[PDB]
C-alpha cells in the first residue's frame, strides 16, 4: 500500500499544494546537480582509525602535535541556517557521500548533526534524525563526525532531567557517533560541567568551547575583557577537556583580537589543541581567520565555495590558495574543491523558495550595531514573515538592540537571542518603545518565553539583569534559584514506551522513544501523517518539491528493484462534493486515484 | 459613475480600540490556545486567563485590571488577530 | 618595466589587477620591492574582490607600503566587486594605519544604495552568482567584463550555455598564448 499511499501524497501536492509554508514564491529550476565521479576502492585512512586504534587522549595528541592546518568542512549544518532556513532534504545530500568519503581524507571531521536540524526534521521536515545518522554512517567509513550539543538541556529549547540527557548522550555515542560538542547559552559553570560529563560519561573525544562577545582589544569594552575569557578558559580546563574552542556567531573576531586571544590563550596551553568556529558576516572574516592561523591555531572552520560568505563561513578556496607559499602548508588539492563548489552551486538552486539573498543581497556591515547571530538572522526573518512583519523587517531587527540594552549586554547564541528576538517583535507589533515598555511593564502583558527566561530556568547571567524590571514582570511568581537541573525531577521515559505502544507504537525503538520524550506532540503530528501519506524521504527533493505538471513520468525508489514509475495521464474536475480524480501510469499499471 | 457591483466584503473582527482600557486587544495574533475566564465571573489584577499560539510562539493573556468579564467575544480555537476584542472586564 | 616608466616621468604610479590575483605573498613582496628603489613616488593598487580573500591582501598591501586604495561602498561590493568599506573601517581601529572616517556615515552610505540597486532589477549578478566564486585562477576572466560578458552572450543567446562560454576563455587566452586582457 506504500506506493498507492506515495500516489495519494503526490496527487495531493500537485491539486493542493506543498504543505510546509513557502517563504518567497519561487519554482525550483529544473537543474540537475552533477554527482563527481568517485573512485571504486574502499575510502582512505583518516582520523577515524586513529581514535578507534586508541583512547580519547590518543586522537588528542595525534590533533596537536600535527604539523599543519586542520580543516572543518560546515558545508551541511552551519550552513543551513547560514544561508537557508536550515530546510534542506537529505535525499541529495547522500549524494556527495562516496565522494566526501574516498576523495577526502585530510579533512578533520564532519558537523552532521544539530539540535536545529533535529528540531527541523521533527517539525517540518518529514524525516527522522537517528535514520539520518544511521544510513550516514556506512557511507563515510573515513572520518569522525562532530555534532553540536550543549550542556544543560540537550535538544530543547528548556532544561531536562540529567538522566534524560545521560540516555540521549549514550544512545548517540552508541549509533556511532564520534565528537560531542557542548556549551551553554550563559557562562553557567554548572551546565558546562553537567556535558563535559556527560560527553565523557558516553566515552569519547570531549571539545569544549565558549562564546566570544564584544571587542577585546577595545579598551572602552569593560564588561568582557580579556582577563574574564583567560579565568573562565582555567576554569573549563581543570573541568576536563580534550580540545578548547571558542564559539563566534556574529563574526566579530578582528585581527588584532585574533592574534591576541590566540597568543594569551595558548601562552599557558601548548598542549591542547584549538578550535575556532565563525561567520563571515562582516566581509573580513578571512583575513583574521589567516592571523588566527598564522598565531596559533589548530582547527579552522571554513566553508565549501557556493555556500560561503553572505552570514556563512570562509570558503575553500581563499583559504586554499593564500596558503600556498608558507609554512602553514595546508596542503590540500583544490580541483576537487572546484566540483565540489560547483555540486553545490547547482543544489543551491534546488531550495530557492527560501533563500536569504532575496532580502540579504550584500555583506551586511553595521552588524556590531545590530550583533544579531549569523544562524538566526534568516530565521527570524521567516518568523517574522509568518507572524506577518515581514514587510517591516528592517524595523525588527532595528529592535533587537533596545531589547539587548533592556536585559543588559549579555551573551546570546541559541536561547538567548530568540528571547531578545521575541523581545524585539514584540516591540514592533505592539509598535512601542523602549523607556516606556520600561515603564508600563507591569500590565503590559509580555511574552511566557521572556517570563520562564527572567525566572532563571535557563540560569544566571554573568552580569545579571535589571531588578525593577524583574520585580516589575515577575511580580509574584515563585523563581527558581541556583541550577534548576539538580533540583529538577528527573522524569522516567520508559512509560513513554508502553503509552506510545497502545496508543500508536508497533516498532517504536528506544531513538523514537527517546524523540517522543523530547518532542513529545510534534513526534505524534509526524508519525500519524506519515502512516496516511507513506514513506517520505524516498523521493527526489526537486519532484516533490515543484511536482507542478502532468505527464511528467518519475521514478521514485521507494525499495530497490521498484522503480515506480509515475507518469501524471491527466487530470479530472469536480465530480459532485469537491473531489477531484488523477490519472496515473505506473510502471506499467493504470491507477485512478481521487 | 458610481458602481453598484462593488458588493463591498464583510468581515467582523470587532477591533480594540486604545482608548478604553477595559476593552483587551491580542499582543500577538494566533489561535487561542484556551480560555480561563467564562462570561459573567471575576478576573484579578496579574492574572492569566487567556493563553496565545503561534507557529512557534506562546503568549499567555494577563488580566488588565479588577472586577467582572461581561462576554467573551471569543469562544474557542479561533484565528486571532493582534488588538481586536476578546473580552471585556468590569 | 617599472624602471623604464620612472625614467619616462610620471607622478603616480598604479598596478591593476582585474581578477585579483594578488596573494598576501605577492602583496607583500611585489610592494616592499617597489618601496625600495622608490620611497618617495606615490603607489596606488586597484584590484577586484572576485576570489573572496581580497580585504587580506589589500591589508597586507597596505602594512607593507600602499598609499592609496581602491574600495567600495558595502551594498556595491563582494561577488565580483571591490572590498567592502565596512572591512577596512572596520579593522583598522586600534591600528597605526588610522583611516580615521566616521563608519557611521558610511553604514548610511551603503544604506542609499542598498535601497536604490533594487531598481535596476534587469542588470545584476543574479543566479549566475548567488555566492563568491573561486576558480577565478583557472578563467582568467576580467572582473570588469563579466556582467557585459553575460549580457552580451545572453543578446546572442549564449544565456543558456553561458557556463560552456566561460570554460572555453581559458583555451581561447592559451590558443593566443598567456597575454594581458584589459
Ligand atoms: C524553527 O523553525 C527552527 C528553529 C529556528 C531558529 C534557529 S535554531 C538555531 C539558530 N539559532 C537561533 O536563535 N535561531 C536559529
Ligand atoms: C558594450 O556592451 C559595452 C562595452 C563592453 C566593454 C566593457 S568595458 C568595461 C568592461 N570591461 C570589459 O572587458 N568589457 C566591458
Amino acid at each position: 500500500n506504500r506506493a498507492q499511499k506515495l500516489l495519494h501524497y503526490l496527487g495531493h501536492v500537485m491539486v493542493n499544494g506543498p504543505t510546509t509554508p513557502i517563504p518567497v514564491k519561487a519554482s525550483p529550476s529544473p537543474t540537475d546537480p552533477v554527482v563527481p565521479a568517485v573512485p571504486i576502492g574502499p575510502p582512505p585512512a583518516g582520523f577515524r582509525d586513529i581514535l578507534l586504534r586508541e583512547g580519547p587522549e590518543g586522537f588528542a595528541r595525534a590533533v596537536r602535535n600535527h604539523p599543519g592546518l586542520l580543516l572543518m568542512d560546515t558545508t551541511f549544518r552551519d550552513a543551513h541556517q547560514s544561508l537557508l532556513a536550515t530546510r534542506v532534504r537529505t535525499h541529495d545530500l547522500k549524494k556527495i557521500a562516496p565522494y566526501v568519503a574516498h576523495n577526502f581524507s585530510k579533512l578533520f571531521s564532519m558537523e552532521n548533526w544539530g539540535g536545529a536540524t533535529f528540531d527541523v526534521a521533527m517539525r517540518f521536515l518529514y524525516e527522522c534524525p537517528w535514520r539520518r545518522l544511521q544510513e550516514l554512517r556506512e557511507l563515510i567509513p573515513n572520518i569522525p563526525f562532530q555534532m553540536l550539543l550543549r550542556g544543560a538541556n540537550a535538544v530543547g529549547y528548556t532544561n531536562y532531567p540529567d538522566n534524560v540527557v545521560f540516555k540521549f548522550c549514550e544512545v548517540a555515542k552508541e549509533n556511532g557517533m564520534d565528537v560531542f560538542r557542548v556549551f551553554d547559552s550563559l557562562n553557567y559553570l554548572p551546565n558546562m560541567l553537567l556535558g563535559m560529563e556527560a560527553a565523557g560519561s558516553a566515552g569519547g573525544v570531549v571539545e569544549a568551547a565558549i562564546s566570544y562577545t564584544g571587542d577585546v582589544a577595545d579598551p572602552s569594552r569593560t564588561k568582557y575583557s580579556l582577563q574574564y575569557y583567560m579565568g573562565l578558559a582555567e576554569e573549563l580546563v581543570r573541568a576536563g577537556t580534550h580540545i578548547l574552542c571558542i564559539k563566534d556567531m556574529a563574526g566579530l573576531l578582528k585581527p588584532t583580537a585574533c592574534t591576541m586571544l590566540v597568543s594569551s590563550l595558548r601562552d599557558r596551553f601548548p598542549d591542547l589543541p584549538l578550535h575556532i568556529h565563525t561567520h563571515d558576516t562582516s566581509g573580513a572574516g578571512v583575513a583574521a581567520m589567516l592571523a588566527c592561523a598564522q598565531a596559533g591555531a589548530d582547527v579552522v572552520d571554513v566553508a565549501a565555495d557556493s555556500m560561503s560568505g553572505m552570514t556563512s563561513q570562509p570558503s575553500m578556496g581563499a583559504l586554499v590558495a593564500c596558503t600556498r607559499g608558507t609554512p602553514l602548508d595546508t596542503e590540500v588539492p583544490m580541483e576537487r574543491v572546484f566540483d565540489y563548489s560547483e555540486y553545490w552551486e547547482g543544489a543551491r538552486g534546488l531550495y530557492a523558495a527560501f533563500d536569504c539573498t532575496a532580502t540579504m543581497k550584500s555583506g551586511n556591515s553595521d552588524v556590531y550595531e545590530n550583533e544579531i547571530p549569523g544562524g538566526q538572522y534568516t530565521n527570524l526573518h521567516f518568523q517574522a514573515h509568518s507572524m506577518g512583519l515581514g514587510s517591516k523587517f528592517k524595523e525588527v531587527k532595528k529592535a533587537y538592540v533596545e531589547a539587548n540594552q533592556m536585559l543588559g549586554d549579555l551573551i546570546k547564541v541559541t536561547p538567548s537571542s530568540k528571547i531578545v528576538g521575541d523581545l524585539a517583535q514584540f516591540m514592533v507589533q505592539n509598535g512601542l518603545s523602549r523607556a516606556e515598555a520600561e515603564a508600563q511593564a507591569e500590565e503590559l502583558s509580555f511574552p511566557r518565553s521572556v517570563v520562564e527566561f527572567l525566572q532563571g530556568y535557563i540560569g544566571v547571567p554573568h552580569g545579571g539583569f535589571p531588578e525593577p524590571f524583574r520585580s516589575k514582570v515577575l511580580k509574584d511568581l515563585p523563581r527558581v534559584e541556583g541550577r534548576p537541573g539538580a533540583s529538577l525531577p528527573p522524569l522516567d521515559l520508559q512509560a513513554l514506551e508502553k503509552e506510545l505502544v497502545d496508543r500508536h507504537g508497533e516498532e517504536v525503538t528506544p531513538e523514537d522513544v527517546l524523540s517522543a520524550a523530547m518532542y513529545p506532540d510534534v513526534f505524534a503530528h509526524f508519525k500519524d501523517f506519515t502512516a496516511t501519506f507513506g514513506p517520505l524521504d524516498s523521493l527526489n527533493t526537486r519532484l516533490f518539491l515543484q511536482g507542478p505538471k502532468i505527464a511528467e513520468e518519475f521514478e521514485v525508489e521507494l525499495e530497490r528493484g521498484k522503480t515506480l514509475h509515475i507518469k501524471a495521464l491527466a487530470v479530472s474536475d469536480l465530480n459532485r462534493a469537491g473531489q477531484r480524480q488523477v490519472f496515473f501510469e505506473l510502471n506499467g499499471q493504470l491507477r485512478s486515484i481521487l | 459613475v458610481k458602481d453598484t457591483q462593488a458588493m463591498k466584503e464583510m468581515h467582523f473582527h470587532p477591533k480594540a480600540l486604545k482608548d478604553v482600557k477595559g476593552q483587551i486587544g491580542a499582543p500577538m495574533p494566533g489561535k487561542v490556545i484556551d480560555i480561563k475566564v467564562v462570561a459573567g465571573a471575576k478576573v484579578a489584577k496579574g492574572q492569566p486567563l487567556c493563553v496565545l499560539s503561534a507557529m512557534k510562539m506562546e503568549t499567555v493573556v494577563t488580566s488588565p485590571m479588577e472586577g467582572t468579564v461581561r462576554k467573551v467575544h471569543v469562544t474557542k480555537d479561533m484565528t486571532l488577530e493582534g488588538d481586536d476584542l476578546i473580552l471585556e472586564i468590569e
